[PDB]
């Protein structure tokens, strides 16, 4: 899929992503969810080729619940973010590698901090303050550095994301119909249904 | 006795008693008569009932348009060998265009049997087969126990009371091969043959199995009021 | 100790011959075959009255035109019911058409002598298995472990079964309706039984051509069972 | 045909014995006595020569065996089974190690392996123990020189000296006499063949004992010159000849 | 066949017991009592050498208390080579899950991996179990310091105190009765040395025939130091709780 | 009492299917004798033809088993073919892998590492044969390498094996104790094959035709079995002098 | 591969390994379930022979399968963690392919199905283990409670009880559980399950546990003190 | 490079009735500009009142054919003689054909 | 004791028992033998004719290796069809492979090889037969019989089964009354006087015998079986010489 963005503020994680699906010339849907819930206080948004995206993030979800399950026990987002990247890392050289590049945002219970992480199909991984996958960082990064401090409030962190999409819709030449945004915090996960 | 717990052990006396005990399996099922002419080729069955309710268990089994059995023993064992002697027939036609000798099949049988014989783990088949056929070389009739051995016979019977059959066929055996170009009179001479090994029970509508191969006849088996006439 | 596949000095198989054993200590279940129809019906027989008895499953769809009834060890015919259904399922799926109910039994008695040193012993459990299709109209067959199966116009199988075929022997005839079969077996499963015959300690089900493979309600053998009370006492 | 046995021929027995274990040690009891003493500057191992026939070449069959150039070893109990141990013993230092780290295995890691072996003979399906019991001696830059005992079980116990099989219990005895933490190289041989004396009944001279050392490196052995960092082997076997010149000051 | 010689190690008995694990902890009973002892600030390993000798080289020597990562240590009952086996075993699954995780493995996860592990030898393959009980003592962030032991059953439980090997039942009663909740180290310390003082077969207990760790948040700082003890250091302690 | 039926441990430590197939090693009743010369390496051994519908050119227990080693056995003949076969397959084995001919020590090592491993293993049981190798090998010169059931092997001056084996064993000591070097000083074979018909009649107690004995010899660069007239040559010059 | 047939048919029709794994489950600490009209109730024995234990870190007896299912068990311990996994797996494998969690029917056919496989499978020998399957099924509001063993076969109970002592604590649940009318509130469904244990246990001290199962994935397990108060209560009324 | 497939051309034509049917097709087989045969069957009864042709490559056609007929045989066998409907020969064809559907049988057929 | 109760375990005295036993089912069979000649073989074999109802001529028991080797067995008849089955699969890759078909004394030693394999291992039963084959290759005519225990000869007549004493001693006196050779019309002739003297173990039931031949002369040195005239010109002989 097309735009998937991540922001890291003061005490929760936003992560945008597009609602569209497309094949070829045509727009099959407007209100797709790329994101799947891995753990209470993790989520993980997803970009890449069609089939590969929701088989490999539905597989992760199931790993993850399964571990969950086990320990009565969730696992920290820097936990869940290596197990990805090994799982990535060790289909990169597979006989059909999945192409899926992900974000993972989450909020670590021990250490009260929120966290992002940037995995691609190869199995690269990065912390980072804020991200994005494919083409939209390109447009984006440039607010990001200009706008972006660590003690920034939710509202903030929205309204830094809202001129990154606005940047976004005027010079993407692609319609990738708006975003669906989540915020992940020490209450877990919740949708902003008005953006 | 201590030389009776597998398939792999020769006892003292050089026998080998679990062939033997399989063997006898053959002579608690019901009894089974074969016999042939120069033209024809003829299986005759007396089938078994578990009671009244039930059905009478079938005998005989089709392998090819020229080729089949009648079996005595345990029956999922002859479903097992007929279904590899169709496989074989069918192998023989789709590679080579060519009908599967009734000798040929013969030495398949005993090869395949030969095989549970003498390897652990596994057990003899539990069944006596009676197969006939018609191919280039004629009418043929052959017999399979399951130690091996298969022979090529005028006529012969297996199962219980079977040697009464065996006997009359040994009698009658200057006759019944000369009846050529009249499958009705073979029939009837199988027939009378398996009527010596009967006793208290006699010959009934859906108690008689009879089958029947030859030169311008395919492999085609008779029951219910179809054997009627034979009674 | 001994092989498995083993024959005996009287050339049957060991392991085949003691499964019958545990199919005489199972609990009983009878099919009769109409004209109309074939009827199942089974002893439930609950270890306790705290068991919730309507998850005794002992009658089981294999297909619209094949139903099944137990009788032993009950967890043993779990994978040969899966196997059924699998058989008739893919018949459809290669031929378009219904299976027949002979080809069905064949296909699931040709598990049973797959055991050896493959399953580690033969299946302690016998099945009656009844249907329909076009060929050869209603039909009741009774597969063994041992690989044989024989088609019945009447069976019973489990602990009660040599006292049951006998009466199966005297009552069944050739112009037998649904209805008179339905009270056949109710009447043999309360006279067998060792506790009081009712709704919920056995269960009838049958097979039509029109409707199909039905397991009964009890409400609806319930009142089968007081039509067969008023029946008895009539004479 | 194929390999049937894929169960256990060693278990335990009611009482909590391993049958198999046991046996296999009651036959390195009957064995030839073997020994090793460990001083300062080396390590010493030692054995007799039991010839089977005056017509064999004894000098043929060798007991003490090189596994690397700076360990080596030596058993009692069952040849046959000793020999195999040494080949899979000898090849597992290449495949385990040398192949990976690019040197030679130090004595307790090697020691480890070979346990390993022969504990999974002691498991694993369709096979017995092994009948023997080695003393494996060896040095090491970082451990220095040390001496290990392995027994069929698997288990395997550093020593300072010891003996095993035939006359091990008087043999015990007589090295804890003489054995201190300040004996020379030189001293520990002289000891080795002293204690060796009191098993051997018939000849005993340098072609009836077989004798080795781990001790300073032998650049004449090495086979090359070129590369100051290669030294040479600290493993040598002792001729029959040094036997003997030390059996005069005896 | 080969069926002639086939012992079945993984059956039931008519009493619903397995043979050969009722026989693998008869075996373990003859072996050198080990006592792991968990207090508020750390935990003990205390465990007897059996039947030593003078030309044993000790300080080289390893045969009851085992290394499996920087947290996490065990001491042994039972066959030697059994447990280094396993031991091995252990330490390559702690570092697999560092690997994917990026952080160290819990002690119960490495614990139930192992005991799974000695379970499969019981119920499948035909083999011999392990005879070998484990006493685990770790530290991780979420339980903090734990005990767990482990039998060839593959069958594992939690302890404040406990002893495996030898005379379990005596030590186990002796540490019933001086073990308190609100216990400190160094108390645990002479505790677990006083135990094996008096459960031993031994005539007297000397340096020479015990090995002895202590895992301790006593290191510089919010972190955790292993303790494998020297022999001069076991004779220390043995000086200063006043065995000898 | 299993540990007797297969290869395990008995309670006195103890392989009693090794020690049985020793037992199997005398049952064809034939004593075999090797002896080393200068040059050469001579093996000579007894042969029993009791039926007269048998062909006698075919009854052998002597192998060749590559163009340098020399093979002979004691033991039944299925199992010394069995033997026979494998080192001949391990022999041309090791010179495609290695480059060089398979020295007689080293592959009486590999059969000996072969038959150790069936004193080990379940499933295998161990041949009930000795194998005695000769050649006259490139480094070590004129071999003689001997392996048995138990996985044991060992060099030899010279060697005896069958059930009289002891009384060949002790006439071959005494000659070694008064010339008192390790082999037959003598230029030729043919007087080394000489030298061991003479001993072997000297120590069994009994004369020789042609057809009784089978005779190898080996030299550098080849291994070779005498025929029956080259046998005859032999005894007709030990009864002239 | 290891093929021996270990589970085998005897002369009268027994198959001696499973029954003999029913042997160890007579052995195993007693386990009981009691289903009330909007809630399902687990409790379980701790035998007292092991103080010094560290009862944080000692594998509890109630293991969830799912958020809403939950799985105790009377056996060997080690046993009964082979079949939890295996359910676990399973749980998540339905979830992943038919976009729905599993029923507790469907759950306790799976386990069952694993025990039945090790019955007629070469090289392996039955689980000494029976399990008390409880939860609610999603978007449902009847309790469920299974049970299976180590045969295979399975069924749905209003009240049962496995392990050391059942046969007492049956024999109890059977005149003191009405069908008619279950226990209603949690209280009631509780204290039926605490006062049936009380039957076999000796002390109500730490030898009890309980775990409640509600509708919608809510499940809590209940402290010592929590439950020391149905102990005390019990106790009280008895004395009169 | 090998090329396993090939063109016999070739042409056939299938007609329903009321009750009856027909299956034609001519006797000629080519490759390129070359004639093979002038009389070779392209149309085969295959038996229980079915007809079949499998028109393109001659070598997979008649591989085909050769398999129906192969699975009306073994129907016989397994089902009690029972004659196999054209409806149900239909589908079977089709799990014949989709049996190499990465290496397909290079014909158009007509039943 | 119990030594005897499984394959490939030594006995105290170093015996293989099971192979022993296999030996008995060999002794209980039918006579068959086997004669060399000066430039071929002859086999001939005693099938006991336990019915009229049996077909004559028609339960053949040699069998052809390849198109110059033939082979007779007495005991367990499928065993020998075993037996021969992969003698004609080692035959068929050594030409294969090395092109010229496979000589007597090659072929000897495969079927050897097999039959001493199923010696080793108790997981399979020894062979019930014992095995009389040869023929002609490059280097002339050979004649061999093979033992269940594996072991073989070379052979200048041989024997086996129930009439073997018999049949020996009749062979015994045709090597000493023909050291210079024995034609391959005369071996025939002799093949089948000595079936119908080894009968006399077998005399309850009548037989019908079988020969067949490889000769460098007479068949080119390809096995063929013995038909028609030559056949009952054998059998006259035969019959001639018993009375
Ligand atoms: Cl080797």
């Amino acid at each position: 899929m097309d735009i998937i963005l991540g922001i890291r503020v003061q005490d929760s994680v936003i992560l945008a992503s597009s609602k569209a699906v497309t094949r070829g010339i045509s727009v099959l849907k407007d209100s797709d969810d790329k994101t799947r819930q891995l753990s209470p206080h993790t989520l993980m948004s997803f970009a890449g080729e069609a089939g590969d995206t929701v088989q490999f993030a539905e597989y992760i979800q199931a790993n993850i619940q399964l571990y969950s399950i086990r320990e009565d026990y969730e696992l920290s987002p820097q936990a869940v973010s290596s197990f990805v990247r090994q799982e990535l890392a060790k289909s990169i050289r597979s006989r059909r590698p999945y192409q899926v590049n992900v974000l993972i945002g989450g909020y670590d219970k021990k250490k009260n901090k929120p966290e992002l992480y940037q995995i691609d199909y190869l199995g690269t991984k990065v912390e980072l303050p804020y991200g994005a996958h494919g083409y939209s960082g390109f447009y984006t990064f440039s607010l990001l550095d200009h706008h972006y401090r660590p003690d920034m409030t939710t509202e903030e962190g929205l309204d830094l994301l809202k001129l990154c999409v606005q940047e976004l819709e005027k010079r993407m030449p692609m319609d990738f119909k708006g975003v669906i945004v989540k915020i992940v915090d020490k209450d877990g996960i919740r949708q902003v249904d008005d953006f | 006795n201590n030389y009776d717990g597998d398939t792999v052990t020769f006892s003292p006396t050089g026998r080998l008693f679990q062939v033997e005990y399989a063997l006898e399996a053959i002579k608690q099922g019901s009894v089974t008569v074969g016999l042939r002419s120069n033209t024809h080729a003829v299986l005759v069955a007396l089938k078994r009932n578990a009671d009244e309710l039930s059905s009478y268990q079938k005998k005989i089994i089709k392998c090819d348009e020229h080729m089949g059995l009648s079996l005595a023993g345990l029956a999922p064992d002859a479903r097992v060998l007929s279904n590899y002697l169709r496989q074989q027939c069918n192998y023989s036609s789709l590679v080579f265009n060519r009908k599967l000798a009734v000798e040929r099949a013969g030495h398949l049988l005993c090869d395949k049997a030969q095989k549970n014989t003498q390897s652990y783990g596994g057990r003899p088949y539990g069944v006596g087969l009676l197969i006939i056929g018609y191919d280039k070389s004629g009418a043929h009739l052959l017999e399979f126990q399951p130690s091996g051995n298969v022979t090529e016979l005028y006529g012969t019977a297996i199962g219980a009371r079977s040697q009464g059959a065996k006997t009359y066929l040994e009698r009658t055996l200057d006759t019944f091969i000369k009846i050529d170009g009249n499958p009705d009179e073979l029939i009837k001479a199988g027939v009378e043959a398996i009527s010596q090994s009967l006793r208290d029970e006699s010959l009934t509508v859906d108690n008689l199995s009879i089958a029947i191969v030859g030169k311008d006849t395919p492999f085609t088996i008779y029951d219910g009021e179809a054997v009627a006439k034979y009674i | 100790d001994r092989g498995v596949s083993t024959f005996s000095p009287e050339g049957r198989l060991f392991q085949v011959e003691y499964s019958l054993e545990a199919i005489k200590l199972g609990s009983t279940a009878i099919g009769i075959a109409t004209k109309e129809g074939v009827v199942l019906g089974v002893e439930k027989r609950a270890t306790s009255p705290l068991l919730e008895s309507d998850s005794i499953e002992k009658i089981v769809e294999i297909d619209r035109h094949i139903g099944c009834a137990m009788s032993g060890l009950t967890a043993d015919a779990r994978s040969m019911i899966e196997h059924a259904r699998t058989a008739a399922v893919t018949h459809n799926l290669y031929y378009d058409e219904d299976i027949n109910v002979e080809s069905l039994t064949q296909s699931v008695c040709d598990l049973a002598l797959r055991f050896g040193e493959l399953m580690s012993r033969p299946f302690g459990v016998a099945l009656l298995i009844a249907g329909h299709d076009a060929d050869d109209g209603y039909q009741l067959f009774h597969a063994e472990p041992s690989g044989t199966f024989y088609r019945y116009n009447a069976k019973a199988i489990g602990s009660g079964s040599e006292g049951a075929q006998a009466e199966l022997l005297n009552e069944w005839h050739s112009s037998l309706t649904l209805k008179e079969a339905e009270l056949l077996v109710l009447k043999i499963l309360k006279q067998v039984m060792e506790e009081k015959l009712d709704e919920n300690n056995a269960q009838l089900s049958c097979i039509t051509k029109q409707d199909g493979f039905k397991i009964y309600d009890n409400e609806k053998t319930a009142e089968l069972i007081k039509e067969l009370k008023e029946k008895e006492a009539a004479e | 045909m194929t390999d049937r046995y894929s169960f256990s021929l060693t278990t335990f027995s009611p009482s909590g014995k391993l049958g198999q274990i046991d046996y296999a040690l009651t036959a390195v009891k009957q064995g030839v006595t073997s020994l090793g003493i460990k001083a300062t500057n080396g390590v010493v191992i030692a054995t007799e020569k039991k010839s089977s026939s005056p017509l064999a070449m004894s000098e043929t069959l060798s007991k003490v065996s090189l596994l690397t150039p700076d360990i080596g070893a030596v058993y009692s109990g069952m040849g046959p089974d000793y020999r195999v141990l040494v080949d899979k013993s000898r090849k597992v230092a290449h495949t385990s190690y040398k192949r990976i780290y690019g040197e030679y295995p130090p004595t307790k890691l090697l020691v480890s392996e070979v346990a390993k072996i022969m504990q999974e003979a002691t498991q694993s399906g369709g096979v017995r123990p092994f009948g023997v019991s080695l003393l494996i001696a060896g040095h090491d830059e970082f451990n220095g020189f040390s001496l290990y005992q392995v027994d069929p079980s698997g288990s395997y116990f550093p020593w300072k000296a010891t003996a095993i099989g035939k006359g091990s219990v008087a043999a015990k005895t007589f090295l804890e006499k003489r054995w201190n933490d300040e004996l020379e190289l030189e001293d520990a041989i002289h000891i080795a063949l002293l204690t060796l004396k009191e098993s051997v009944e018939g000849e005993f001279n340098g072609d009836t004992i077989e004798l080795a050392i781990i001790g300073d490196e032998n650049p004449d052995l090495l086979g090359y010159t070129g590369i100051p960092t290669d030294k040479g082997p600290r493993f040598r076997k002792l001729t029959s000849q040094e036997i003997n010149d030390r059996l005069e000051a005896l | 066949g080969s069926r002639r010689y086939d012992s079945r190690t993984t059956i039931f008995s008519p009493e619903g017991r397995l043979y050969q694990v009722e026989y693998a902890l008869e075996s373990i009973s003859h072996a050198g009592t080990a006592i792991g002892i968990m207090a508020s600030d750390g935990i003990v390993l205390a465990a007897e050498r059996k039947v030593t000798s003078t030309l044993l080289e000790q300080d080289t020597s390893t045969e009851k208390l085992y290394k499996l990562n920087d947290k996490i240590a065990v001491a042994v009952a039972g066959l030697t080579a059994d447990a280094e086996i396993l031991i091995n075993t252990a330490r390559i699954h702690a570092q697999n899950y560092l690997k994917t995780y990026n952080e160290d493995i819990p002690v119960e996860i490495l614990v139930r991996r192992l005991s799974d592990i000695k379970q499969g030898y019981t119920q499948h393959g035909g083999l011999r179990p392990f005879g070998v009980s484990f006493i685990y003592a770790g530290y991780d962030d979420r339980y903090g310091y734990q005990l767990y032991t482990s039998n060839p059953s593959g069958n594992y439980t939690g302890w404040k105190a406990i002893s495996v090997g030898a005379n379990t039942s005596a030590a186990q009663t002796l540490l019933q009765m001086d073990y308190k909740d609100d216990m400190k180290v160094d108390d645990a310390i002479e505790l677990a040395l006083k135990t094996l003082s008096k459960t031993t077969d031994s005539s007297a207990l000397t340096y020479d025939r015990l090995e002895f760790a202590t895992i301790r948040k006593g290191a510089n700082d919010g972190e955790v130091y292993q303790k494998i003890f020297k022999p001069q250091e076991i004779k220390d302690i043995l000086v200063k709780t006043g065995i000898t | 009492g299993y540990d007797r039926h297969i290869t395990i441990f008995s309670p006195e430590g103890r392989l009693y299917q090794v020690e049985y197939a020793f037992k199997a090693t005398n049952q064809t009743n034939i004593n075999s004798l090797a002896v080393r010369g200068k040059d050469c390496t001579v093996v000579i051994s007894q042969k029993k033809v009791p039926d007269k519908l048998l062909d006698p050119t075919t009854v052998s227990y002597i192998f060749c088993i590559s163009r340098t080693i020399g093979m002979v056995v004691n033991g039944p003949i299925p199992d010394a073919r069995n033997a026979a076969l494998r080192a001949k397959a391990e022999a041309a084995e090791f010179r495609y892998k290695y480059g060089y001919d398979m020295p007689c020590d080293v592959l009486a090592k590999r059969m000996a590492n072969l038959s150790q491993i069936y004193t080990q293993r379940a499933y295998m049981r161990p041949l009930g044969v000795i194998l005695t190798f000769v050649s006259v090998d490139e480094e070590l010169g004129p071999s003689i390498y001997k392996t048995d059931p138990a996985g044991y092997y060992v060099g030899y001056k010279a060697t005896a094996t069958g059930p009289k084996q002891q009384e060949i064993t002790t006439n071959l000591e005494n000659h070694f104790k008064k010339s008192k070097i390790d082999h037959i000083n003598e230029e030729s074979w043919e007087k080394v094959v000489e030298f061991a018909i003479t001993h072997m009649i000297d120590a069994l107690g009994t004369e020789f035709s042609k057809n009784d004995l089978e005779v190898g010899v080996a030299t550098k660069d080849k291994f070779f079995t005498l025929s029956a007239e080259n046998i005859e040559e032999r005894l007709v010059a030990i009864a002239e002098q | 591969g290891y093929d021996r047939a270990l589970s085998i048919f005897s002369p009268d029709g027994h198959i001696f390994q499973v029954e003999y794994a029913l042997e160890a489950v007579k052995r195993g600490t007693c386990a009981v379930g009691v289903k009330g009209k909007n809630c399902v109730v687990l409790g379980c024995e701790r035998r007292s022979t092991l103080k010094l234990q560290d009862t944080r870190i000692t594998p509890s007896k109630v293991s969830k399968i799912d958020s809403h299912v939950v799985l105790s068990f009377s056996g060997l311990n080690a046993d009964s963690r082979i079949l939890i996994e295996k359910a676990r797996v399973e749980a998540q494998s339905h979830r992943l392919t038919l976009e729905d969690p599993v029923t507790v029917e469907y759950l306790t056919r799976y386990v069952a199905g694993v025990q039945q496989r090790y019955t007629q499978s070469g090289g392996v020998r039955p689980f000494g283990v029976s399990t008390l399957i409880a939860g609610f099924d999603p978007r449902d509001d009847e309790p469920k409670l299974y049970q299976t063993e180590p045969s295979g076969i399975y069924s749905s109970w209003s009240a049962q009880t496995i392990g050391r002592n059942s046969k007492t604590v049956r024999e109890f649940l059977e005149k003191n559980y009405d069908r008619k009318e279950p226990p209603a509130t949690v209280e009631e469904c509780v204290k039926l399950t605490v006062r049936s244990l009380l039957e076999v246990v000796q002390t109500g001290a730490k030898n009890i546990e309980i775990t409640v199962v509600k509708p919608d994935s809510d499940i809590v397990a209940l402290s010592s003190e929590e439950i020391n108060q149905y102990v005390t209560q019990i106790e009280q009324e008895k004395q009169e | 490079q090998f090329n396993p497939y090939g063109d016999n051309g070739g042409t056939i034509l299938g007609i329903a009735g009321e009750d009856f049917a027909v299956l034609a097709g001519d006797t000629r087989n080519i490759t390129d500009y070359s004639i093979n045969s002038r009389y070779e069957p392209k149309v085969f009864d295959c038996g229980d009142n079915i007809v079949m042709s499998a028109n393109g490559f001659a070598a997979d056609g008649d591989a085909l054919v050769k398999r129906f007929k192969n699975s009306v045989k073994w129907y016989h066998f397994d089902h009690n003689d029972k004659k196999l409907s054209i409806n149900s020969a239909a589908r079977n064809i089709q799990h014949l054909l989709y049996s190499r559907r990465f290496f397909p049988y290079y014909v158009y057929n007509i039943i | 004791t119990g030594y005897d109760l499984s394959n490939s375990v030594f006995s105290p005295d170093g015996r293989n028992f099971q192979v022993e036993y296999a030996v008995k089912a060999v002794e209980n069979g039918t006579t068959s033998i086997g004669i060399k000649c000066n430039d071929g073989v002859v086999f001939a074999v005693e099938k006991l004719i336990t019915s009229k109802l049996l077909v004559p001529q028609k339960n053949v028991k040699i069998q052809v290796v390849d198109r110059h080797i033939g082979c007779v067995y007495s005991g367990l008849i499928p065993d020998g069809r075993h037996l021969v089955n992969r003698g004609r699969e080692e035959a068929a890759s050594f030409k294969k492979l090395y092109k010229t078909p496979i000589p007597i004394p090659a072929f000897a030693d495969r079927l050897g090889q097999y039959v001493q394999a199923h010696t080793l291992y108790n997981s399979v039963r020894p062979f019930g037969v014992s095995t009389i084959f040869g023929g002609v290759d490059k280097n002339g005519a050979h004649l061999y019989m093979l033992e269940p225990s594996g072991s073989y000869w070379g052979y200048k007549g041989a024997a086996t089964g129930k009439g073997r004493q018999s049949a020996k001693a009749e062979l015994e006196k045709l090597v000493d009354h023909h050291p210079e050779g024995l034609s391959a019309r005369e071996a025939v002739k002799q093949a089948a006087k000595i079936i119908y003297l080894a009968h006399e173990d077998n005399k309850e039931k009548d037989f019908e015998l079988e020969i067949s031949w490889c000769s460098l002369s007479e068949t080119n040195g390809l096995h063929k079986f013995v038909k028609g005239d030559l056949l009952q010109e054998a059998i006259d002989f035969a019959q001639k010489e018993i009375n």
